[PDB]
């Protein structure tokens, strides 16, 4: 089944209802639980969430920053890499 | 030590965790999860794009810096008991800047080709702009890294060469063909990199 | 993989050693040597090529000591120049190179004090390259006690004396026993680090201390049969580090003839050629001589490497036998014995 | 029709070809090269010999160019999932094992230039060391052709 | 316990100082000191005894929680808001301390140094040299005060320790000698409480 | 929703955080002693 | 009836059997190369008899070929997956097999040739240690076979 | 009925199974190898006498494809996951294990082969002691086999 | 009913249980393996009395194997979490404790065997040390076992 | 209108241009402040001279400067993902090559200032080998001044 | 719409200019301070001018303070994305740079200072090379103010 | 009414906060500890001056513990993310930069009282440079305070 | 007899520990109110990892210290005077765990 907690056409619970045009109506379903196919009984089955462990904005974000910082470490190995000398010359 | 184990413990916490995760996403059923075509989807093919052309050239740069840093520390190492070294060993040093402008040349051209699609949605962005970011990102990365390791190759040999002619003068220019053969792979990486971009149209 | 960081810290001095070499005698600089009459000619000939003007402002009455002092102050300068510019990945290796130094000093040391001597009497004898950090043991020179607990102190090798020589080992043995007892300790610690250096450098730098340390070995057996050392002794001395360890320095501690060591020496091709190759018969070449001619071999091959710091090592080994060869040449020269003086070494 | 991210992997497969190739011949040239130029110090005479081992990683990097082009004149926005695998086998299979034969052509090149400039009968050793090397990228690259090609 | 007898710490420096006749040392050290260490702990010391006599059972639910008005003194940072006050006119009493203690540290630091350069302009050693000792033993002292204070908690910390080791001695031990017959439980009791004896001495 | 940011960031806070501790600790635990003057004695 | 995906463990099996098997042979082919390279300086005769361990590095590299070839040419556009899994295990099974076998027919190779050169009677004890070492090429070869055709 | 990638652990199973024993007996052979062949120098006669150490981890390889072709012959279409993680479980059991012996048979292979050139005597204690390091590859079959068959 | 990835926990803690002491008893093996062998040259005698650390290493191995039989044979597709869990607990508990055991009798048997060659007080002494080490095997048998009875 | 995150590309566009370019001329400063102190003991004079591969670092972040004050003013709330990427490229683009430039100043400089020293012909050949390694952070520039104006 | 977690971008920006720029600042001052103190021995009156690098990496923790606080009086509860997400590219922008020059700062100090003591010629290019080791620390801090106030 | 989970990072704060000023302070102690330790054998009498760098290390844990009581009385249940993050910040600006300050202190505690012992001028110097190395951990503060308060 | 002060100076950290598992331990409960159970969390790292640095401070200076008392016995002053900004890292762990602990 499908579980989200807040199918609504309000942008501080998500924006998940979406208007191409000047609309009168608003509507949210805190909590939105929903089965249409292969039901058995009056339970619902296992429920996919609308939010996992990351999302488009995340994965942009991440693959910038968990990339940059494999970039970032290069510079930090070699800076880190420098050297002094222990002696002057005669 | 400390940065080997650092890199090390985090490689491999990494792949454990990825090893655990594809376990577990597997053996709950949860293959709607780990939904690649997801992530290829809903990952903006900007990103891809543009990847694609800093790395062309960062990666290219890379390569030459490294190169001639290899090279021109030999150069001055040795032109200390053989003067004559500086001018014919400069050729080691063209050669790792060919190789990044095998990268400029290479990220101008991804560059433009990059245009504003107008569109959020997968299917009103449509497969020839999906098939652009990829494409692109491919093209940057296959000449950012070819670039990478020839410019590595050329300062490698460009070295050899300098330290031999300190020696022996005769020596250069029959050496010298092994530049040639590295830096034939920046350019097999900027040919592959053009049949890459070949096809492509964003809008 | 390596080359891919060495040139970072070290590209210069590895242009600057190889340059360095270029700057030694080819086998037709000495086979030119060796066509004259007086070291005036040793002057002219040298004056060609990099030592030059390593004898102008020096005396008229020129001698062969002079000559081989000023090719060490050449050989030593031309290491403390590398010395007090490299970084520490490098810089403790140039110090392990020293240290075949530093233990004959420290022999000077401890003969000077044993016989109640001032150490500071010595010093000018001492070999440059082994030049202690603190001078304050030199200083105090109170007791042999006390340069003991200097030593452990004021140097760095503190840490090879502890593993072979105490405080009463120190009077009771030897001094050319503590020399050899030092030498195995220094040089399976050196191979050890070396070890540490992986790829290039482990490569074609153990080769030469593998070599060594049979070396050592062969060395030490035949010259020992006439001697007290038992065959615990001359076990004791061996380095552990050369191809010898399992077996052969085992059966070099039970020989007791030099048919003996040959039949160890036999087993193995590299030194099969040796024992073959001087029988020490009238108008040969001594076996000594041809482990001087193998190990120029192996330091020429160390070069043959790119990215390693074998070099150095092989550097201050073969200009040390540039300088033997200039002297002995200088030798042949001066006491006119010419009819030797093809027994120099080549080297390139 | 396919999905929007068909020709990911494929890309993919056209990059790998070439970059682990480029990978390959660029250490199997650069350590190859090393030890020319090292050697030829001693004997002048042996470059004409002892470029043999970069010939031979030139080809590992001609084997990266082959199957990248093949892949990448494969590519289309309407390519099939199915296809779109395959080139990425192949993109990896050259590219890989290209990197492993330039792995060992750099590794032996170097050796044997040592080697033969003491000892001139290694060269006949060297060539057919280098052989049993090389043709690891010509593996790779049969196994990319049927794979790309089909 | 530890105020207290630090308390009797800064009062035995007074008597020390009187018996090497320094007047400077009392009157700028001991009296800014007493007061800071004073104002500080006197406030935290009442709170401790009135809670234990202004609060019960039935006052328990919603009672105010001690280190939060503690803390808040010292913050000067009340927000009129949260815990309920424990006692009429205490916002005067904890702003009055708290700048008080405030106070001492000038007199401290700096007032000692200016006497010490003007006896030695008029008697006719450094100004600075002076300062920078004088500084450093009176922050030293004011830090001194929290660090402390706190050091006493060892006391709990050992307490609670040795309670513990030896609960788990008992619990571990002793518990299994225990037996529902005579004979049985006589025998096993005597060789439990001799191992157990070995452990609580080690 | 916002659970992916949740994860997200206490994942890489922790993950920070963690690392943070792991190296100082490793540097701190690995710190010369430098009691050079009885090592050898 | 079958994710148009499944293909990819099957392809994943191909690269994988071509790949480390390379890897295998590439290693193999380095370590004891560069053994005969240096050997090849004191006992010039030998390199003819030391080229075994390059020759059986070689035979590891065939393996992968074979098991790749035999998986690429039996992918097809709808396959079934747990007949695309079993390519993965096959693919896998020889290739890292041959990785194995390649690491002990490198390091036997090495000391293998440079003992010989020390001790002539040991050609017939290392070509007795390179058969074990080699035969691990053949047992993954065995398994991917069987699961690559199940 | 059967989950789809019900056949993925079954595979793995296998292949594992191979795979690290292929990776014990491949270190077992290359640390024998190498101690046979630097003992040999002064030791003629110990050259075929010492090679039980590979032959030892000969075996573990077969501990491998045993288990590997058990599993393989027993993989299908149906395969009730239950089965599936069976097999896995055995094969990574013979696998790690075959890989520890293989661990083992190395170091006791090259210290006891070192060992048996200084000392003729050693050689009934290097047999002992690689008993002792075998068994753990057939304690590994062992548990494989009843996995794999329950 | 129960869910159908429940066998595989208790299939990973049989693999654990051998898998685990296997690693345990080659390691305890492989160092006590090295302490003989460099013992023999100096004290061909003690060669046959140094066997104990070897069996030792053995009894970790079997300590794993019996928990990998015992979890083995305790598997059905039915299996309740709870009873695959405590079977997963049961695995790692013997395995890792006989890992730790072996870690124990590996140091103990190297440095113990070598000590003794140089002392014969010593024997009296390390036995109790090795005793003392493999009581950790034991302790984890007697976990596994109490976890895998629930 | 456009995601909220959008901006936030752009921005680490302007963050990586000042921070990696920061890095290589801080890195390129560092060698050369080293070399300049071991070459001034025994050339103190030359200093002045000796100077170049520092002011010539400084320029590098001079680029890094240059295109993340670009980036800066060309950031906005509502700015498009194609801007946003286009900035973040040209980011990169100047930040790892400046970063990569640095290095190659850094140790060219202390390499050229050592060898100077040395030997005066070598000054002009360190100033021409330090504008090629200057050039390479100029291509960076040239892309990210394409790419912030695109 | 504003979002919540808004401020951690902001925050992160505040905090990650104080810290990298402390961190920075700590470096810089640790190795010129084991310069000063090293090489001071020899020299008592080169302390009241050797200060100087430990006084330039104080100027950096300076640049982060200024910007920290710049961001840390400019936040608010609900802030939008875009100026939360400056406040992170000048908090690092800053921050990062700060640690660069800090990196150099320390290795000309170190260098320099100790070099001045045997040539006081040093001490004036010191001053020079840490300008150019400083301004990383400005460009930073340029970068930094223009980003928090767009 | 606003998030639950907020606590958290607030939480975090002071932790950060205390752990790594204790983190630095011990750093910071340990390493001057060292250094007075051995100096005090060569100079017993400057052990109560060289203290000076362990007490400015311990004042570093004096700014973590503030920046965490505050902290950590200004947390509640209902906490705004706002203010959590506000104090998460401020943990990591004190806790962190304190860290910086603790590794300054400890570097240059050590060498400044080793430089001290050879020659008591440096006592000076060792205050200069010390105080630039704590004033790092005040400003980290200034920043957390400035923090969560706002 | 004297040189076991670092031992037992290591020592009162492990007891800061308990102190503080012990009063969270007791505090706990099922269903723990989320704050309440962070508060929690916060003290037993603030805790146990500062008792961590003060483990390494004290081992470090502990380690040196004595080794440095043997050779000069008036070092046995400095040491302990060390070994209270060494200690003090795990009292004030505790200060801000107690804290946490009651918010």
């Amino acid at each position: 089944s499908f579980h989200c907690e807040y199918v609504s056409s309000l942008s501080k619970k998500g924006s998940l209802l979406v208007t191409n045009v000047p609309s009168l109506w608003q509507m949210t379903l805190h909590n939105f639980q929903i089965q249409a196919f292969n039901v058995t009984g009056e339970q619902f089955s296992y429920a996919s969430d609308c939010a996992g462990f990351f999302s488009p904005g995340i994965w942009m974000g991440l693959l910038t920053t968990l990339f940059m910082l494999f970039i970032f470490t290069y510079g930090l190995h070699m800076i880190l890499s420098l050297k002094t000398m222990d002696r002057f010359d005669d | 030590t400390g940065l080997e184990l650092l890199y090390l413990g985090i490689f491999v916490a990494f792949w454990a965790c990825m090893i655990v995760v594809g376990i577990c996403y597997t053996i709950f059923d949860l293959g709607f999860r780990f939904d690649v075509a997801w992530f290829l989807t809903e990952t903006s093919p900007f990103m891809w794009s543009n990847l694609g052309i800093g790395l062309a050239i960062s990666l290219s740069v890379v390569g030459a810096a490294w190169g001639i840093y290899i090279t021109g520390s030999s150069i001055i190492g040795g032109g200390v008991k053989a003067p004559r070294i500086k001018t014919k060993n400069l050729v080691s040093i063209i050669f790792c800047e060919a190789v990044a402008i095998y990268g400029i040349i290479m990220a101008i051209v991804i560059s433009n080709m990059a245009e504003p699609f107008s569109a959020t949605d997968p299917k009103a962005i449509g497969h020839r702009n999906y098939h652009a970011g990829y494409s692109m990102f491919g093209a940057g990365l296959t000449v950012g890294l070819s670039n990478l390791f020839c410019g590595v190759c050329v300062g490698i040999v460009g070295s050899g060469a300098a330290l031999a002619d300190a020696q022996n003068p005769s020596l250069f220019v029959k050496i010298l063909i092994v530049e040639i053969f590295g830096s034939a792979i920046g350019l097999f990486g900027v040919i592959v990199a053009i049949l890459q971009t070949s096809r492509v149209k964003m809008g | 993989f390596p080359e891919l960081y060495f040139n970072v810290d070290n590209g210069y001095l590895e242009g600057l050693v190889r340059g360095l070499k270029a700057g030694v005698l080819s086998q037709a600089d000495y086979l030119n040597l060796v066509q004259c009459e007086t070291l005036e000619d040793l002057k002219l000939h040298l004056q060609s090529t990099d030592y030059g003007n390593f004898l102008a402002n020096e005396a008229s009455p020129l001698t062969v000591s002079v000559i081989d002092d000023k090719l060490k102050e050449k050989m030593v300068v031309e290491f403390r120049h590398m010395r007090n510019h490299a970084y520490e990945p490098l810089a403790s290796f140039l110090d392990f190179i020293t240290y075949s130094y530093m233990i004959d000093n420290v022999i000077l040391l401890i003969t000077g004090t044993l016989h109640q001597r001032s150490i500071a009497e010595l010093v000018p004898k001492c070999h440059p390259l082994g030049s202690f950090e603190q001078m304050e043991a030199v200083n105090i020179a109170q007791t042999p006690a006390e340069l003991y607990n200097a030593i452990l102190v004021d140097t760095p090798l503190a840490a090879f004396f502890q593993d072979c020589i105490s405080e009463q080992d120190l009077d009771e043995m030897n001094i050319e026993i503590i020399r050899n007892t030092l030498y195995k300790a220094y040089l399976e610690s050196f191979y050890k680090f070396c070890t540490l250096l992986g790829g290039t450098t482990a490569d074609a730098m153990c080769p030469i201390l593998e070599f060594e340390a049979d070396r050592r070995a062969f060395i030490i057996t035949i010259n020992s049969f006439g001697t007290e050392l038992s065959k615990e002794d001359r076990a004791k001395l061996f380095p552990h580090c050369g191809r010898l360890y399992p077996e052969g320095l085992a059966q070099l501690a039970r020989a007791d003839d030099y048919e003996q060591v040959k039949n160890v020496a036999d087993y193995y091709p590299e030194y099969k050629l040796l024992f073959e190759g001087a029988g020490s018969n009238p108008g040969d070449k001594t076996l000594e001589d041809r482990f001087f001619e193998h190990e120029v071999k192996l330091n020429k091959l160390a070069f043959l490497n790119q990215f390693h710091f074998g070099v150095f090592y092989a550097f201050v080994k073969l200009k040390e036998q540039e300088c033997r060869n200039i002297v002995w040449i200088a030798e042949c020269i001066a006491q006119r014995h010419r009819a030797k003086i093809d027994n120099y070494i080549p080297i390139f | 029709n396919n999905p929007e991210y068909s020709s990911f992997f494929g890309v993919m497969g056209a990059s790998s070809a070439m970059v682990f190739s480029a990978m390959g011949a660029a250490y199997g040239t650069a350590k190859s090269g090393t030890g020319i130029a090292a050697m030829s110090v001693m004997r002048p005479e042996l470059i004409m010999k002892s470029i043999i081992p970069v010939v031979m990683a030139g080809i590992i990097a001609i084997y990266g160019l082959v199957v990248a082009v093949l892949i990448a004149n494969s590519l289309t926005d309407g390519i099939t999932l199915y296809r779109s695998f395959l080139q990425l086998g192949a993109g990896l299979s050259v590219g890989l094992s290209g990197l492993a034969a330039g792995f060992a052509i750099g590794i032996v090149g170097d050796a044997g230039v040592r080697g033969t400039a003491q000892q001139p009968r290694l060269f006949v050793g060297m060539i057919l060391i280098l052989i049993f090397a090389e043709v690891l990228g010509l593996y790779g690259l049969i196994v990319a052709l049927i794979l790309s090609t089909k | 316990l530890g105020i207290i007898h630090m308390l009797f710490g800064v009062s035995l420096s007074l008597f020390n100082h009187i018996y090497f006749k320094k007047p400077l040392n009392i009157y700028f050290g001991f009296i800014p000191e007493i007061i800071f260490m004073s104002s500080l702990f006197g406030y935290l010391v009442i709170l401790i005894f009135y809670k234990w006599t202004a609060y019960d059972a039935h006052s328990s639910r919603n009672a105010p929680s001690l280190l939060i008005h503690f803390i808040n003194m010292f913050l000067f940072s009340y927000p009129e808001s949260g815990n309920a006050m424990l006692y009429s006119g205490q916002k005067g009493i904890q702003c009055f301390l708290i700048v008080v203690a405030m106070l001492c540290v000038p007199w401290m630091l700096l007032f000692k140094p200016l006497i010490l350069r003007h006896q030695y302009l008029r008697k006719k050693f450094d100004f600075g040299d002076t300062m920078v000792h004088q500084a450093i033993h009176t922050i030293e002292y004011c830090l001194g005060c929290i660090s402390n204070t706190a050091s006493y908690l060892r006391l709990w910390a050992l307490s609670l320790a040795h309670a513990q080791l030896s609960e788990v001695l008992w619990t571990m031990v002793i518990h299994i000698g225990l037996h529902v017959r005579s004979l049985a439980g006589g025998l096993g009791l005597f060789f439990i409480f001799a191992a157990f004896a070995t452990l609580t001495v080690a | 929703l916002e659970y992916s940011v949740v994860f997200n960031l206490v994942l890489w806070i922790m993950t920070g955080l963690a690392l943070a501790v792991i190296i100082t600790s490793y540097n701190i635990w690995n710190m010369d002693p430098g009691y050079d003057s009885i090592i050898y004695r």
